[PDB]
């Protein structure tokens, strides 16, 4: 499922602001 | 009731021109646990020795801030926070600098970030997402009317208070923008296409971010995800969205007019303004007035254990605060 895909991605934690 | 906004703009103008400075010192607070960590700073739970009241204290290393070209963003943050006033924005209570750090002490919000609740339970129902979304609409209406654009909407920055209502924290990217601005900043998943294409952009990026928030609240995942930021960037600038099968058709509709690459066509940025949002089918049962007044029953009211409980928040590893013996970034922060 898409959620299944989400859970196994490497972006499931707190996400940080982008720098430069 | 646009006289509310007129008075709100006059207070903001006055607090903008002449900002409070140096209204507490480090040694008046007992530092407890870190409650979150960012790119630039960290926030600690804190107890004011004299009243005993608990706060959240953001600490910013002046030298780290000069390193990451975040000076005006940092001056912006303080200046704006001290100048605003709205139920769903966190109060700034004190701010000050010592040899080494900037400090902003704010009201303590004990329910933890939406982010953690949302990840644990997968997703929120539509009436719940709607209730959270309404608070953000009202809050964006307010800040945009002061020519303020927020720029970091995300679950991580939305804390849940004791009544179960949102408090928006982290104004690191909040800027007072006449017309247009250009800094590439934000959080990859939440970035509007304009920002990515280095276009130069207006308050409509917050309405974009609002569509993402609502997608994520109702989907349990963001509409554009991949393992690296540049790849998220491609998904975003395609303008190619798929909704889960369970999204109501009203929600699909609202999200398509919010997740809209074409500015001439984006809700928020139109003849009718915010009312395209407020008056839309999916917000139809929302009492906007009862929301502002917090008379609506909240999706959920967080577990209370006491003054000074942090079970609602994840644990972070600590780093001790070193103050230096010689001042560190004088004129850069003269105005903080
Ligand atoms: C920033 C802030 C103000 N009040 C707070 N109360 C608790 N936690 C906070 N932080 C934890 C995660 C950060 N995103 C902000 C705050």
């Amino acid at each position: 499922t898409t959620y299944a895909d989400f859970i196994a991605s490497g972006r499931t934690g707190r996400r940080n602001a982008i720098h430069d | 009731v646009k006289e509310f906004l007129a008075k709100a703009k006059e207070d903001f103008l006055k607090k903008w021109e002449s900002p409070a400075q140096n209204t507490a010192h480090l040694d008046q607070f007992e530092r407890i646990k870190t409650l979150g960590t960012g790119s630039f700073g960290r926030v600690m739970l804190v107890k004011h020795k004299e009243t005993g009241n608990h706060y959240a204290m953001k600490i910013l290393d002046k030298q780290k801030v000069v390193k990451l070209k975040q000076i005006e963003h940092t001056l912006n943050e303080k200046r704006i926070l001290q100048a605003v006033n709205f139920p769903f924005l966190v109060k700034l209570e004190f701010s000050f600098k010592d040899n080494s750090n900037l400090y902003m002490v704010m009201e303590y919000v004990p329910g933890g970030e939406m982010f953690s609740h949302l990840r644990r339970i997968g997703r929120f129902s539509e009436p719940h997402a709607r209730f959270y979304a309404a608070q953000i609409v009202l809050t964006f209406e307010y800040l945009h009317s002061l020519d303020l654009i927020y720029r970091d909407l995300k679950p991580e920055n939305l804390l849940i208070d004791q009544q179960g209502y949102i408090q928006v924290t982290d104004f690191g990217f909040a800027k007072r923008v006449k017309g247009r601005t250009w800094t590439l900043c934000g959080t990859p998943e939440y970035l509007a296409p304009e920002i990515i294409l280095s276009k130069g952009y207006n308050k409509a990026v917050d309405w974009w971010a609002l569509g993402v928030l609502i997608y994520e609240m109702a989907a349990g995942y963001p509409p554009f995800f991949a393992d690296q930021p540049i790849q998220i960037y491609e998904k975003i600038v395609s303008g190619k969205v798929r909704f889960p099968s369970h999204f109501s058709s009203d929600l699909k509709d609202l999200l398509r007019n919010l997740l809209q690459v074409d500015l001439t066509k984006r809700f928020g940025n139109l003849k009718n303004g915010v009312n395209d949002i407020k008056n839309h089918k999916w917000f139809a049962t929302t009492d906007w007035i009862a929301i502002y007044q917090r008379k609506v029953e909240a999706p959920f009211i967080p577990k209370f254990k006491g003054p000074g409980d942090t079970s609602n928040f994840d644990d972070y590893e600590e780093e001790e605060i070193r103050v230096s013996i010689n001042e560190k970034c004088g004129k850069e922060f003269s105005e903080f």
